[PDB]
């Protein structure tokens, strides 16, 4: 798919400046998520409030410096690339516990 | 007896996660280089086409005029 796009002259032509937002700005409309992310103001929940072992595997999530939108389809990527590793890294670690609580 | 939960021996093997878009060498100027050539070849042969085209040319004309009269 990457090179099924990225580096189109179309694709991206298409979509380059469209769409910025001003990260502070973001915070205040309240996205989270994708858009946070590829602009600026590097924030996760995976990472800041782990929730459950998804502390333990390594990964590192990306960002963009021009928040233009194409930096938030790149990112999207490479959160599928990460999602991998973790599939992986999760796969190594599987303990063979039990599945509901004893209660 | 035993448990069937599933985790094999460790490690599954490795796994490639990360990015990877190589190998075009082909590209210096030198894509200008083949290109313009290509043009400097039709440039030539279709100079001598040209040329011989316009010998026939004046070859059909001497047709016309010896028929004239």
């Amino acid at each position: 798919l990457e090179e099924m796009l990225t580096n189109n002259r179309i694709w991206r032509n298409r979509t380059v400046d469209i769409g910025v937002v001003t990260a502070e700005d973001a915070l205040n409309y309240g996205f989270s998520g994708v858009m946070l992310r590829g602009s600026g103001i590097q924030w996760d929940l995976r990472k800041t409030q782990p929730y459950d072992v998804y502390d333990q595997v390594e990964f590192d999530v990306p960002i963009g410096s021009r928040g233009d939108c194409y930096d938030r389809y790149l990112c999207r990527v490479e959160e599928m690339r990460q999602s991998i590793r973790i599939i992986s890294q999760c796969l190594n670690k599987m303990p063979p516990g039990e599945i509901k609580v004893d209660d | 007896k035993v448990k069937q939960d599933m985790p094999p021996v460790g490690g599954y093997g490795p796994i490639d996660y990360k990015r990877n878009l190589p190998r075009r060498g082909l590209s210096g100027y030198s894509m200008f280089a083949v290109g313009i050539g290509a043009l400097l070849f039709g440039y030539w042969s279709m100079m001598r086409w040209n040329r011989e085209r316009r010998r026939l040319q004046i070859e059909d004309f001497e047709a016309r005029i010896a028929l004239m009269p």
